[PDB]
């Protein structure tokens, strides 16, 4: 490859095997804590209330009656449970993907 | 039997038809992302 | 007469800190100081302050032995002290008997860093880097530890901590991610043996990276070929890795940002 | 007929949070805010102690250096005390990775030497660290050892004109995005503390003083420039009291209670409405955290000579 | 052997134009510098004596109100007192005449009241009268009745601290015309109050303070942060001593001796090269023209008790 | 036994007084202020506080007093008392009472002017106005005396005092330039019947001014034909007047921009 | 003449003799301080030296050696006190102007 | 004899002939200006 010219032939075989390799990895999924905090970087919802109001915020959708009614007809009450407990079991099925 | 059916409810009041529909395809959105962008400091959150 | 005053203070420390009165002794030792200064004592005046930041170290009395630290700290700056192995081994004693969760530590690296080669480069001689990295490590304080060693000049504690911690808070897909940044980082600070020997010991000794210079992970043969190029210095050389390892160097974003030093500072690389 | 001697109505207000202890220079500041804290100690879950006063006695009062940042005290286990630090955000440890653009470091680090050597900074600093505690309220009540009438009066006064001048820059807002973003965050702050500040149940201030013409007549203009503010203030501290005894009279202690009865009768007469709670003046160096406490335990059980 | 314990340096030292009383709270700052101006008043042509501190008493020592500008004290005929006015310059009368542009007024007001409100301003209202002085030089001295130590070391910090900011802008002045030009007049007199209070010869400092643990080592603290400031300071006034008679002992003064011997003795360790002048604490009220010049012949006069 | 900590501090008041410890009457004086004020007890906090105020100026006690009047300002602001003759008159006699080359006398005008008609003026009864001019006038301080006649409603006594004042320190080439001014100004502040009474007696009684609606000076004349025009409300005829007189109106250069505001304020004139 | 035409005429006469004697009127003399006080506005030479070095300013004349030196040359000595003196007597000429 | 021929003799060796006879131009205009503009208020700072 035009590449090849400059770099020391020994170096061609393992960069091609690497791009062959590279257009085949899965990308890098999220990043450790760890790994960001050597990282400079420090630009790396709340309850389903808020999280409605953020989803109807990003698609502007204007309420009919309003949040208030909208958050004061919840109130998080047993039925709604299940929300937060929905959020248990996804976190615990994550746990099954990084043992 | 499921959140996404008390959202429904409650935004078939709160919302237009077509507005609440794409709430709810806005939410699922940000779920999906929270959960392509879960770590373990995220997890330490929930449990606090 | 003029200098029984000095005598009988000293005399009076001495009993208040046979009796435990730990916070007068503290005002005692910075009237001493104080007078020591203004006598050009210099030395007597940080071998006093050193002495009673460790007695009272060891008493726990951890505010009075960062207050008096700080004034051995003061004493160096006035004194224009030059660096010596020895001073740093004792600031970094001092340093590594505080508490970590204290500002004091803070304060305490920020001014002896400072002093230490005050003309250039915030690093003093990076034997003090060096112990502060190896306290924190001792410590398990990964981020600041790792952080000094990036400023130190020990490469090999450098990649001992980078396993270390790899291992303990690192996850699987990330193994070779955390030496690729420690190692341009180190370039992104003209260290290029630092880099060189770091890499070395992190792929020699991480049970996760199979030992050899033809690594399977690509970024760690990107790494190796990039460390080699700028022992050689040619531009295209760094140009070709950084074009054909593009998918491998975008897993971290920053490294994009990173090559854009390393070719200025090891290619000639305009800015 | 007269309200009790005694700082009972301050530990039986459980709502109280914010204590402040001011008065004339030398009149026992702190001293009696420390013995304050001490007795608070005793019966809130956690009670802190912030010496706002430039000149910080509360290490020497407890004989046990104090930190910036909150510390147990010795022989306590949910007292705290701090020091006010005047100097400002110490800066962060150079990456230097990138350019080294002077832009940002060099200025910020002017403005911070500059702001730090400015001396309003010190009240505006104790402000500062108002604002932090109700952002944490992590301690259920926190005592101030505030600096003399003048300057306690000028950091009692920042957060209402602070407010003031905020709400002016939000309704002329814009008139980037991350400084509104940061006003909007730090509005709700400040007219909290602003709010608490002025409400008598949440906050009052413990005048203290010494029967003297200068030290009563400091403490009335300090008493009507804090009713201009509208902050509660229902109890004062009469401090270093002689009280004579007739085994063997001396013209000095006499004298003195002569003229400490004197203006004591004029405070008593001047102040009604008031807790007036009289402290003696003791023989021995009030230093320590034994020694504090049973001058606490005098302090809100009232003082009888023998 | 040692400095003779008198302020008789002070009154030989006629070139001395400003003088700082200054020291822990409640020590006798207000007191001591009422009678070292009373003792000037008697050798220099004119003296003044100006109130820093917001909580001005000098009207109460001399029983005799004091303006903002500089007034006979009663008593004397070439001695002068004023007390710091931190409200600003006052709206002048409006002419109204032209149209009622709001623009320069009310912002103009607004500004002041602002400032009048922010802490610091007082420090600074003062720091504005020494300028003025300078212009001025109508009096041969004038000391200073100042705060405690913080806002004391504070004011004494403003004028360097200015003087380098102003010389930061002058070098990227313009970089509007009478706004340069003002600072440009301005510059001298900043840089002569600079250059006068770190000249020993033009200025000095008073430390007055008690024998007593935080009195003495807030004084030992105030002397180093001068020593950083390069203030000359070499006499201490220490004060409200107590001297016990054997015709009849009582338990307070003889402990109270005790305590202040112990603190005395470490103040005659530590302060070598210092005028250490102690004073007792005098059975009647020090205030009036005649008790306070009675109190400065003893301050002049070492105290020698029966 | 609420209420009699509030006698007996009278009553050490008034032994005070009569010990002539001033001082500290003056301290008593403002703590009674303060608790009668805190009582709601307006009336007789202003009252008490007048007639200390009074007392202390007999005495020489210049600052207490001047202290005292600041509080009576205090309590007229605070109860929102509605401005009455009686009032004005007591606080101008106050103010009379103060010396002149005290910053106390200005504070005080200021204040008083602010308190009385406080919604829109700053003159509230030119009463005030008049009493404080004719206090300076007496005390022969013209420029302040004139500023409050300006502001006031009495144009015979600043007639009177304009010959006085030109006479004395004015010049023979600018006794007509005085009243000019002064009518200007008057009429700048919408009082035209001031102006023209201040005019007709200031022409009357001014020797160096010969009797008569046609006087030699051509200034008057100008000056008489705009108050007949303003009084008519022509702009024409200013616009003539203006124009015609120009040589005379330059004497002075501020006459033009007067002028600017006439035509705005009695011909509707266009800013 | 046209301004007669809206001005009462009984004005005309006077008006007239005015315009004449207006152009004949000297300008008016520097203002007393006594009326300058009433009037709102308050933008109403040292020695020989700073006389001689604001002309040269105004007409820009550099110094040939220096200013200082011209400054030294003179330090006001008696031959020189005859400017003040001069000053003295021109302002006690102008006493005979306005007695 | 005159403040004038003082000045002329000091100038011809500080400024050059051109340039002292502007200056000493300018300096009369300044001085009959001053005359001009003279008042009750110059003459006290005279006295002063
Ligand atoms: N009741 C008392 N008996 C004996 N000594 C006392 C008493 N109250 C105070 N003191 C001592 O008097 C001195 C002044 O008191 P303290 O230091 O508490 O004053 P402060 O109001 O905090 O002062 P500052 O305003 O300067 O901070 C200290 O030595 C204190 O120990
Ligand atoms: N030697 C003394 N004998 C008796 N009383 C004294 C003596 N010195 C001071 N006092 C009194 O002690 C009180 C405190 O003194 P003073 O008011 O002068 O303090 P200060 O340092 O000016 O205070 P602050 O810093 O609050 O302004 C006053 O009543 C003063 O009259
Ligand atoms: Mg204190
Ligand atoms: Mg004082
Ligand atoms: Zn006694």
């Amino acid at each position: 490859e035009p590449w090849a010219a400059a770099v020391p032939p020994e170096w061609v075989p393992i960069i091609q095997q690497d791009i062959q390799s590279q257009r085949k990895v899965k990308p890098q999924p999220p990043l450790s804590d760890a790994y960001l905090s050597g990282m400079p970087a420090k630009r790396r919802q709340l309850l389903l209330s808020e999280a409605v109001s953020r989803a109807a915020k990003a698609a502007g959708a204007r309420p009919l009656t309003s949040p208030e009614s909208l958050s004061r007809d919840l109130e998080a009450p047993e039925v709604q449970e299940s929300y937060r407990q929905q959020l248990r079991s996804d976190i615990q099925k994550r746990l099954q993907e990084d043992p | 039997p499921q959140v996404w059916q008390l959202i429904s409810k409650v935004l078939a009041r709160h919302f237009s038809a077509a507005d609440a529909s794409r709430v709810l395809e806005q939410l699922q959105r940000d779920y999906e992302r929270s959960l392509s962008r879960l770590t373990l400091d995220d997890i330490e959150r929930l449990a606090s | 007469r003029n200098r029984g005053g000095v005598q009988r203070v000293e005399g009076k420390l001495r009993a208040s800190v046979e009796k435990g009165d730990y916070y007068e002794a503290h005002q005692m030792y910075r009237t001493l100081f104080f007078r020591y200064m203004s006598q050009s004592k210099h030395t007597e005046a940080r071998e006093l302050m050193y002495s009673g930041a460790l007695l009272f170290f060891s008493h726990g009395q951890q505010n009075s032995a960062a207050d008096l630290s700080m004034l051995v700290l003061e004493s160096l700056e006035k004194a224009e002290v030059e660096v010596a192995d020895e001073l740093l081994e004792n600031l970094a004693k001092v340093f590594s008997l505080m508490d970590p969760n204290s500002p004091e530590r803070v304060t305490f690296v920020s001014r002896a860093l400072k002093w230490s080669s005050g003309g250039s480069g915030k690093l003093g001689h990076p034997r003090l880097h060096q112990l502060l990295a190896l306290t924190l490590w001792k410590e398990q304080n990964y981020c600041e530890s790792r952080y000094h060693f990036l400023h130190s000049a020990d490469g090999e504690g450098c990649a001992n901590m980078l396993v270390e911690y790899s291992t303990s808070r690192g996850f699987r897909s990330e193994v070779d991610m955390f030496v690729a940044q420690a190692v341009l980082q180190f370039l992104c600070l003209k260290n290029k043996s630092s880099a060189s020997v770091v890499f070395t010991t992190y792929t020699q000794k991480h049970p996760s990276i199979e030992d050899g210079p033809p690594f399977v992970e690509p970024l760690l043969n990107f790494i190796w070929f990039l460390l080699l190029a700028v022992d050689g210095g040619k531009l295209t050389v760094f140009t070709v890795l950084c074009e054909q390892y593009q998918p491998s160097l975008r897993r971290d974003p920053m490294y994009n940002e990173y090559l854009d030093r390393i070719g200025q500072l090891f290619f000639g690389v305009p800015p | 007929e007269p309200l009790e001697p005694t700082l009972k109505n301050i530990i039986e207000q459980k709502s109280l949070k914010w204590i402040f202890v001011g008065g004339k220079g030398g009149v026992g500041k702190t001293t009696c805010s420390c013995s304050l804290a001490v007795q608070l100690a005793a019966v809130r879950e956690s009670v802190l102690i912030i010496s706002t006063n430039p000149a910080h006695n509360i290490s020497d009062a407890f004989d046990q250096k104090f930190s910036k940042v909150p510390t147990k005290v010795k022989g306590y286990d949910n007292l705290f005390a701090m020091e006010i630090d005047p100097s400002l955000g110490v800066a962060e440890l150079p990456d230097e990775f990138f350019e080294e653009d002077n832009m940002l470091s060099m200025g910020k680090k002017m403005m911070q030497e500059a702001m730090s050597a400015f001396p309003g900074i010190d009240e505006a600093m104790s402000y500062a660290e108002v604002m932090r505690l109700v952002k944490g309220m992590n301690f259920s009540v926190v005592v101030f050892d505030t600096a003399p009438t003048g300057h306690t009066l000028r950091l009692l006064n920042f957060p209402t004109i602070v407010e003031r001048g905020l709400g002016r820059l939000m309704q002329i807002k814009n008139q980037a995005d991350q400084l509104a973003s940061k006003l909007e965050e730090t509005l709700p702050v400040i007219r909290s503390v602003s709010e608490q500040f002025k409400d008598p149940e949440q906050t009052t201030f413990i005048c203290v003083c010494i029967a003297e013409f200068l030290s009563l007549y400091e403490t009335e203009r300090l008493i009507q420039e804090l009713a201009k503010c509208r902050i509660d203030t229902h109890n004062i501290i009469v401090n270093q009291l002689v009280f004579p005894d007739n085994e063997r009279p001396c013209k000095m202690c006499e004298a003195r209670h002569k003229i400490q009865s004197k203006y004591l009768d004029q405070m008593e007469d001047l102040y009604e409405d008031f807790h007036i709670v009289k402290l003696p003046l003791l023989p021995h160096e009030v230093r320590g955290a034994d020694k504090v406490n049973t001058f606490s335990k005098q302090l809100l059980e009232p003082y009888s000579p023998p």
